[PDB]
RNA sequence: GUGGCCUAUCGAUCCUUUAGUCCCUCGGAAUUUGAGGCUAGAGGUGCCAGAAAAGUUACCACAGGGAUAACUGGCUUGUGG
RNA sequence: UAUCUAGCGAAACCACAGCCAAGGGAACGGGCUUGGCAGAAUCAGCGGGGAAAGAAGACCCUGUUGAGCUUGACUCUAGUU
RNA sequence: UGGAGGUCAGUGACGAAGCCUAGACCGUAAGGUCGGGUCGAACGGCCUCUAGUGCAGAUCUUGGUGGUAGUAGCAAAUAUUCAAAUGAGAACUUUGAAGACUGAAGUGGGGAAAGGUUCCACGUCAACAGCAGUUGGACGUGGGUUAGUCGAUCCUAAGAGAUGGGGAAGCUCCGUUUCAAAGGCCUGAUUUUAUGCAGGCCACCAUCGAAAGGGAAUCCGGUUAAGAUUCCGGAACCUGGA
RNA sequence: CGAAUUUGGGUAUAGGGGCGAAAGACUAAUCGAACCAUCUAGUAGCUGGUUCCUGCCGAAGUUUCCCUCAGGAUAGCAGAA
RNA sequence: GGACCAAGGAGUCUAACGUCUAUGCGAGUGUUUGGGUGUAAAACCCAUACGCGUAAUGAAAGUGAACGUAGGUUGGGGCCUCGCAAGAGGUGCACAAUCGACCGAUCCUGAUGUCUUCGGAUGGAUUUGAGUAAGAGCAUAGCUGUUGGGACCCGAAAGAU
RNA sequence: UUGACCUCAAAUCAGGUAGGAGUACCCGCUGAACUUAAGCAUAUCAAUAAGCGGAGGAAAAGAAACCAACCGGGAUUGCCUUAGUAACGGCGAGUGAAGCGGCAAAAGCUCAAAUUUGAAAUCUGGUACCUUCGGUGCCCGAGUUGUAAUUUGGAGAGGGCAACUUUGGGGCCGUUCCUUGUCUAUGUUCCUUGGAACAGGACGUCAUAGAGGGUGAGAAUCCCGUGUGGCGAGGAGUGCGGUUCUUUGUAAAGUGCCUUCGAAGAGUCGAGUUGUUUGGGAAUGCAGCUCUAAGUGGGUGGUAAAUUCCAUCUAAAGCUAAAUAUUGGCGAGAGACCGAUAGCGAACAAGUACAGUGAUGGAAAGAUGAAAAGAACUUUGAAAAGAGAGUGAAAAAGUACGUGAAAUUGUUGAAAGGGAAGGGCAUUUGAUCAGACAUGGUGUUUUGUAUU
């Protein structure tokens, strides 16, 4: 709060031939006689001096924060959606992607890295080893030398193991069901996060987000209902039921007449 | 200035409010050390609730008289029906409040039994025994809960005999004003012979 | 990664402290590895560089370059070596700094203290 | 016939003061006084949509102004010639 | 002294620049219009012009900008009674 | 444009970023892309986030640089000249010779304030000496200041200022002998016993304040590159001590 | 130009104060109220400046009130949704 | 104003808001003061409260929103019934104009009763309200606009300590 | 002729203590104006800046002379809220709390006023001894104009019954924080580029370690570390389990019945007035002056004045952790921050050099290279230096050093030029330069003979 203004200068006023600005007094300095204070001026206070008292966090509502993370977690099982997103899932069976419980009490990062080889994320985990650059600028004084890749998200329900199994293997991430961070599952504010789920975190997902015979144990919350019943709005528009009351139509052109 | 169709905002900042200025940075920070600084205290007096019991009270205000909350301590009378002393209850991990009364039959009865459930449910250790730890527990407040009294049956019959309870409203209100001047009246009429 | 909280993984107080060490740290920041043999022989994979050790580059425009310790420059953060030098156009023979992390130890310089330290490590001589 | 034959002859907030219900309040119930409210007038701002107001500076200062005076120049030519 | 030479060597100023006549134009042009014209590089003088330079006119007005001084201005005050 | 989240498993020491280029293409443009030189370690496309985000001006700020311009100028204080030496080099250094000047309220010989080593010796062009420089109060390295008698120190002047006291919320203000219980030199004591004691006189009424006021006392000759009323030789004086 | 003389050193007087044989003079090139730091980035209806491109739309100097006349509110004119 | 060139250089952030827009939920809405937890400022999870909204009006004591298919009339998009291309009928949300009804305030007339001075039924009135009449709000974000803040950047003569 | 008391002195008497610094936060005093009001005087700014006094790790406040009006809460302090509200305000500009409610933290209390009077039971100091933050012999002194025990308003005070917990004290192994120390994994394997491999490729290894840094370029595996555990060079020791010598064998605490009571703060409440202050309004707090109390008294109950009744506390004496603050100090971790005209004034011998008599004012200034390998030697010059040579990956890195941009210059080259230059349209001239002619189609006299 106080750079730039530790300095006694006074305008010199009109008649002198040199601008209003305030200067420093004295003599014998270099620095004496120098323009002072203002943000145009070398070694004046900046124009506006940045607060503390900006506005740092964002409020959401817990509704909304609830809509988006249920929105990525069913982008996850979208298998276009994690392509877009370049999770190097092409050879995996099939998304979502669901594994036993032995992956919960795996041990040793070697054995969660053979895990991984033998389930089909060992692409994803060599995308985010050979993704690794140098940032490209004053980030790399910031604490923040290197970026890379996201890997896959290693979702479990109990906690033996997987986390400091995991926790070495680069680019994995590992969450709980009971939290799924929409930062996790949506990097980017892109949707379609590449997870792996235990076969507990899977089930417990019903009991997380409720259903259509189940609550969420979200008190008070329900997901999301859709606007439209499906997005097939083509074969809606092709069905028989509207194309027989629609009208005869024309030749997708229109011939240039005259 | 004064401008267009606006409300008319009164934004106190005509001082130096910029060194005035406190924006909770430490929120998480000094959340962390309260728990850290709770964690300690537990780890201190290792067998012990970390507070006291409190009894329940009636809040004071009309707006607020419906609700039944936790006071600072029990009465004097409170702890002599349930049995201890002032200074032993003090000792064992009751709040004692001297400055309480009690008026009240159905809070000295709530309270009574808060008490003896607590009594029930601690075990003193012995000043030279072996010291038989239970799994402290850390808040007596979760396990003695306030509970909110319940006034009525759910389901009753109607009992109707024609007053409206608007005209009786008006009637108490009616008294209430005119009181005074009903006594003036009396006593005029009793000096005048 | 690190979990605990009084390691700091920030550049520029890991670079102070590494360029501002005294010469007490500066000898284990000037380690240098055993050969093969060495390992072998007595089960250490580094120890702080002396200054009779004998050595061998492996790394460099010397790899391949053996000779014993002249001095460890803790101040230059280096290692002189006997017969790794620089002849001048002069004719003057000038050492030529290098990193003990360049090096690999081939016979160690022992004393009561350096045995001590290597049956501390882990050594059996 | 709701003042003057018509077209002029006049006055906010705040405060005071009067008239009216003797109507509401003084917040722990009130004899009662006092005070505060409700509605209509009056006390006045003539700079009349309403500041509470003496000069001097040739010792002077600042922000400005060619929005504006003291030269020239420009239009005019009453006046002068 | 100026002047020429050896050495040494600044500054004020500078939109771009540098020939006129008239016209019109912010009513006195180096530029624009129409004419006159118009030949490298320059030296010493000079004081007509550059409405030359020096200073956000000190005169004048405006500002709900001051300050020094005065008083039967407004409002107070130290002392004193 | 600087940063941030994702992605291009993007570009790169086989050359990133920057910079130069009357070379090319694209876009109406803001601008983007590439060719060729320079180089040396990082940088970019895309979807988003963010802001200390774009300059021709503000008699803008800070640096740098021009024309003017090899121009104004380097003209007060009478004035310099010949030879030799030294030197790479001499109008300016040194030494001779001449001509002069200050002309004893000096351009002489000392000091006060101030400066602080400029004093003195030894080495040459980088800077400085508004020309030059071999010279210098410059540069580098060294040496140099000797007191009983000269000063300070002591005294008091105008004055400043503690204490005792009294103000003031207080920093502090007044006051300087005031409404105060305000201290110091000789023999007896000076050894079975100390500075304890009828041993005496008593009553300056802090202190600071002058290198020109007052005041105890040193002169001559010689000596150094540079100190001398200080060193040496000789000859004296004053103060304090049985 | 022998004194109301000239001057060294010491000392006193400090800013709404001092000092003045009196000029608003002098008080460290500062005086009709010194200098230093801070309040203070004081306020300014006033002057100056206000940084990329293209596309579309596109004014007002008028009304009423204002210590109002270099300013504002209001209505009008304009844009966007 | 500008001799020249380089770099720097001027509508910012905050508190409280207006219009609009997007989003979530919706007669409700807002987790983040706190608590739990955590892969140690992030997640993620947890309300009795509190704010705003769901009732107005009056200075205040206070009183407090269906005479009806939540009314009548005009106009209304859309939908329904329609003959071979007119145009007729019906129902008509939003919204606008109008006449009413209800709640509060003001001025009145005052019934059975009676702490015979109280309660105020009933009926009204060119009066009046930021009201009712099948809720629309709460929260977050964005542009623009407003006010207080250095407040787009530079600029006094002054004033204080 | 003597011995005391009271008060007041003296001593280089014995032993202590205070001052000054720092001051971010804290407790007070004192105290403005700029500014806003579009002027301005009350107001505002602001109970702020400057000035003064005084502390600590926090300070202050603190166990009601409280809030309330309720079915009543119950020390203090903070946060959310109350609330931009009630109120104050030329009722203008503006200002503006508190109760309740949720939460964080929670903790309680002790003196005066009582005769121990069958025993001043209390305490500093001097001198001895010891287990020395002290404990015991003795002596003097203080003290009755009152030092201990006892009671503090919640209460508490010459006694007696019917079963009734505890004790308490200096050590030792250890619960617990650090100066902290030390030990604990995995390639430097082959090829390419390069001066250097830390870069590209192949093959691997460790991973509870792929944080960060160093090393001749982007290094988990070369080094330090990092992750997980293990073992230790010391200090602080009722938030305690067992030992340790043992209980100073009349040691201090409650009701089913009260023989009496029940001391409770004075120039102080309170009233007036004055000034200041508050949202506090016939006056919120504070202070000066005047008057000046009382015991079912006194204060308050937010509009000034007898009361049939209320309600609620108990002042004029005192201590007390935690939640709270913290632009200072010490230690540590971070950042969508800045990146050498930026960020602190200061990345550097920066509060330095220099400017002022002084108070004060206060810069500029980072980068050779991986390594000085900082250029031996030869030649010209008086010398600086040049030209060769040399080191280097580079000297287009030579200390005047990373690339070195623009303004501004020198040289060469090319062009125009009769009192400006520059610009637009259009062409010409000279320079310079990009755009199919290997091709989704036909086919052939072999260029050097999956076809050319």
């Amino acid at each position: 709060e106080k750079a730039g203004h530790q300095t006694s200068a006074e305008s010199w006023g009109t008649g002198r031939a040199v601008a209003r600005i305030p200067r420093v007094g004295g003599g014998g300095t270099g620095r004496s006689g120098q323009g002072a204070f203002g943000n145009m001026c070398r070694g004046g206070r900046m124009f506006a001096p940045t607060k503390t008292w900006r506005k740092w966090n964002v409020k959401v509502n817990h509704n909304e924060k609830r809509y988006a993370t249920a929105s990525a977690i069913a982008a996850t099982a979208v298998a276009s959606l994690v392509l877009a997103r370049g999770h190097r899932v092409e050879k995996i069976p099939e998304i979502p992607l669901v594994v036993s419980t032995d992956l919960e009490s795996i041990q040793k990062t070697k054995e969660a890295v053979a895990a991984l080889k033998a389930v089909g994320a060992h692409s994803d985990l060599l995308k985010v080893l050979k993704s690794k650059k140098l940032r490209a600028g004053k980030g790399k004084y910031r604490n923040r030398r290197w970026t890379q890749r996201r890997g896959p998200l290693v979702v479990y329900a109990e906690d033996n193991g997987i986390v400091k199994a995991l926790r070495n293997v680069p680019g994995v991430e590992t969450a709980n069901v009971a939290s799924l961070n929409l930062l996790q599952l949506a990097p980017g504010a892109h949707l379609g996060r590449f997870v792996i789920w235990t076969e507990a975190a899977f089930t417990k997902l019903d009991q997380v987000w409720g259903s259509e015979t189940v609550a969420s144990s979200k008190v008070g919350y329900t997901l999301p209902s859709h606007i439209i019943s499906t997005s097939d709005v083509t074969r809606i528009i092709n069905s028989s039921e509207i194309q027989s009351a629609i009208r005869p139509a024309g030749q997708a052109t229109q011939k240039r007449t005259h | 200035a004064i401008s267009k169709n606006l409300p008319i905002l009164k934004n106190h900042f005509r001082k130096h409010w910029q060194e005035r200025v406190k924006v909770h940075f430490d929120q998480a920070g000094k959340k962390v050390s309260r728990r850290n600084a709770r964690a300690t205290r537990a780890a201190k007096i290792a067998p012990r609730p970390l507070d006291l019991l409190r009894p329940v009270v009636r809040a004071p205000t009309v707006k607020y008289n419906r609700k039944v909350r936790a006071g600072r301590g029990f009465t004097l009378a409170e702890v002599k029906a349930a049995g201890l002393t002032a200074a032993y209850a003090r000792t064992i991990g009751i709040a004692v409040d001297h400055r309480r009364q009690n008026r009240n039959q159905e809070i000295f009865d709530a309270n009574v039994q808060r008490l003896k459930e607590y009594q029930s449910k601690i075990i003193v250790f012995p000043r030279n025994g072996k010291a038989p730890e239970a799994e402290q527990v850390l808040s007596a407040a979760a396990t003695f809960p306030i509970a909110q009294p319940a006034t009525d049956v759910e389901a009753r019959a109607v009992q109707d005999n024609g007053e409206s309870a608007f005209r009786t409203l008006r009637l108490a209100r009616s008294e209430k004003k005119f009181r005074g001047i009903r006594e003036k009246r009396a006593r005029e009429k009793a000096e005048a012979e | 990664a690190k979990q605990s909280l009084d390691v700091s993984s920030d550049r520029r107080k890991a670079r102070k402290a590494y360029f501002t060490a005294p010469s007490s740290q500066r000898r284990v920041l000037l380690s240098a590895p055993l050969s093969k043999e060495l390992r072998a022989q007595y089960g250490i994979k580094a120890l702080p560089i002396r200054r009779d050790d004998e050595v061998l580059v492996v790394r460099g425009s010397k790899k391949g370059q053996e000779g014993k310790i002249s001095s460890v420059y803790r101040l230059k953060f280096a290692v002189q070596v006997d017969k790794v030098t620089k002849e001048k156009v002069n004719g003057a023979s000038v050492p030529i700094n290098l990193h003990p992390s360049k090096l690999v130890i081939t016979k160690l310089h022992l004393d009561k203290d350096r045995k001590a330290l290597i049956q501390r490590k882990g050594g059996k001589l």
